[PDB]
């Protein structure tokens, strides 16, 4: 995860550098840090850039019910009996399933 | 700073003539005014400071990377000891304790390039030559020499801006 | 560092001359400087360094990737046994154990380019002679003859610059 | 590397004189460890890698895709007979069990360009003709003659920059 | 490869003269590798290759696409009849039983251009040409006379291009 | 195929001179040979091809436009009698019944431009001049006279490239 | 086809001398076959071609609009009667039934421009005159007079250009 890119076309000492992203990491944190304004002199830019790869693509919630499922059919045990429900749920199916199974 | 004076702006050209110009000096002092200024440092002795301390905070910095020790450092009022610090390589300072809210006031002694780098040197003494030498144009013609001069950065020269830049952040 | 000295700038070009002139050892002191600062080397024997410590995280970077030993390590205000620890070809350090939360605290030697390579020589001289000669126009026409420099990436022309961002992470 | 020396630098060009020029000689150098340095090559006997360990893994790729054997190999602190991987023409290395996690520490041997290629030898001459006469301007005229030079790609020109990019990962 | 040598380098072009200067054969050799490495070949009598094998997959593709025979082929450390397989005009290579997974070892002999085409040939002697008469520059003018050379494309010229892209994927 | 040789050439340009200059004849052949691989065209006198055949598909492209016949066609390893199909003026192939899956193996024989066009002898002559004459320049000047010439589309001259593109799918 | 000969290419340029040059007649033939090409025609007495007939569909267009009649048609090999069909004045080809689904097979005699239209002449003319004398240059000075030729669409000139786009979809 990135916060913020700057962008300078010369070589600006790297151990001040460094220096100056712990110092803005650490003082533009609300958390730890009270700065909200930021003034870029020299030339320094700052690149708009965005997020590639999010972990709202990552929709894993129907499979894995599925597989779940499955398992629980393959085996024979209603789901009511492992989720649990209402009366008539509960009488019904494991009467259901002890027979049955 | 005093980064060239009379004897190094000499051993960079090569002035036989008994003395410097009196326009000379005046661009020395300008140049090493403006060096010193541009790569953020401030001649003084001891600086005062607002370092803003919050919670779950131990680590804080210095105005200056060039710090060589903390005489004395106030929370909220209260001085604190020596030993809850250790000031480290750089400006950064280590609480071992947990501080408190509010506002902390430190006091420390700078010192800056004890041994001056060359390269500040040259970018200083090349200063003074573009100001003596009204090299401060987009081109020039004096019968059949012609010479057209660099780009700039912000002002000064693509050779100094470099030299500064990188040595712009003390 | 000392990249060229009298001896390799007399190489370099061809000089019958008994000396260098007064102006041309600053220049050259000045690109030794100038190209250890570009690279990201910094001239010291040992160098104290925070870095910061998480939990299932045994693999810290030195901030040298040509640092020969590992003095000492003190993580938290308790020093680690040597063995706990094993410097590879680069900075990188790993950790058999576990590092807890908190800060710390590494000495290291730096030993950097103990033979010299020629790239480096090469660019400085390069550099001197870019000083020297005022070859930091973008045209000059003496006379008959006209001649039209290259382009500049930050300020350093475009062979300097290549050989430098070859080695321009040490 | 050694990529050209005296012998193909005389054969490149024509020169009947008795020796290099003393310049000539440091030029021939620095572009023999230039092109060698460029090409992602590295001057080492033998190489020490981390390479990750994942599971499901049975592939892991050497750094150098010219690694004549490998010495030894250890997987978390604990040594692998030699029939348990296999080297094949490339870096690649491939492992019949399934590796357990941590670090991987392999050392090879490494072993590049025994016959040397031609397009690499006509490169570096033409590098040290680069150097050696000033053929690193935008334009250059004496008198009627009128030069107009390549365009460079990363400073070098356009056909050593095809030559290096057609041997550039090795 | 070997395209050209001396006796099609002199019909390419006139000379009368008893034999070609040192520098024409360096050149011509480094033509002749820099061809054969830009179309993708490589001199070598037989190649190793590693091709992954997925179930439900019959046809793969070889290396080089002059390939004249298989000499053997190992699936998972078990080798496959001469009858499962047979090798088309192109490197394809077609499995008429379903091959399990894991991976696949081919060793096949390469044979490229019994026959060299003449485009091949006129490229390396325009190739040859074009270094040893210094036209790698974008314009020139000696005297009256004036040349302003063609557009480059990844360093080659165009003409060289266009055959290299006609015959670039052997 | 072949386009020109000498008497064609001579036909075009008028020349009176005993003989052509042994450079000449290499141009034409690899003039000759140039434009049949840039019109897709293959000297072969018989193709074997891969063609999958999926079924409700009664409609099959043969690689060339330009095939005579068809010897041979074999679904599966089972050979098919020729009246389940003909072959149309293209190299359309319509199959009466419906193919199975798998692959299909056609043999056929090419024949290509048997009356040769005046349009790709003329392309052919126009190639050979412009590498004859050195005239693939950006432009050009011997004293008075001045030549600009034409822009390049893919490197041949835009008159060769309107020929070849009428007839670049063969 | 045939649009110039001789006889026309004289009475366009008037022309004294007893014979056309024996490189005109090849350009005359080359622009004559080329001009043809370009419009979309084919030079053929019969054209056999694959219509795909799909139901509710009752105008069917044939290749070239200029087929004078239709020998005969064949729809999933049974012949249809001629009552069955219209040709009109273009290509375009009516059905009174409802044909069913499958492929049709179509013989027409193709016959086009049987008076020569002027604009092709004129168009073919210029063309040769456009090789001959080599107008195929951007720009062009001999001495004092000076010519810089007209931009260029898909390589023959504007002029040419329209007209075949006037004449080109036959």
């Amino acid at each position: 995860v990135i916060g913020l890119i700057l962008e300078t076309d010369e070589i600006l000492n790297k151990k001040l550098r460094e220096r100056k992203q712990e110092e803005l990491q650490l003082d533009y944190n609300p958390s730890t840090g009270q700065s909200s304004v930021l003034i870029l002199d020299g030339g320094m830019k700052a690149k708009p850039y965005s997020q590639i790869s999010s972990f709202k693509d990552l929709d894993f919630k129907e499979d894995i019910e599925g597989f779940n499922k499955s398992i629980c059919l393959a085996f024979g045990v209603p789901q009511v009996l492992l989720d649990g429900g209402n009366n008539a749920n509960i009488r019904p199916n494991i009467e259901l399933f002890y027979y049955m199974t | 700073m005093q980064i060239i004076t009379a004897e190094d702006y000499r051993l960079y050209g090569g002035l036989k003539r008994p003395e410097l110009e009196s326009g000379v000096e005046v661009m020395i002092t300008a140049a090493n005014a403006l060096i010193t200024s541009l790569l953020g440092m401030d001649d003084a002795d001891a600086v005062d400071q607002l370092i803003t301390t919050k919670p779950t905070r131990k680590k804080y910095f210095l105005s200056s990377p060039s710090a060589t020790s903390v005489t004395k450092m106030t929370i909220n009022d209260k001085e604190i000891d020596p030993e809850q610090y250790k000031l480290y390589s750089d400006g950064v300072i280590l609480l071992k304790f947990n501080p408190p809210e509010g506002y902390m006031d430190v006091e420390y002694t700078q010192g800056g390039f004890n041994p001056m780098p060359e390269d500040l040197k040259l970018a200083a003494c090349m200063l003074v030559d573009h100001w003596h030498k009204q090299d401060y144009r987009q081109a020039r013609t004096i019968g059949g020499e012609t010479v057209t001069f660099n780009n700039t950065k912000s002002g000064i020269p693509e050779h100094i801006r470099t030299i500064i830049e990188v040595y712009r952040r003390v």
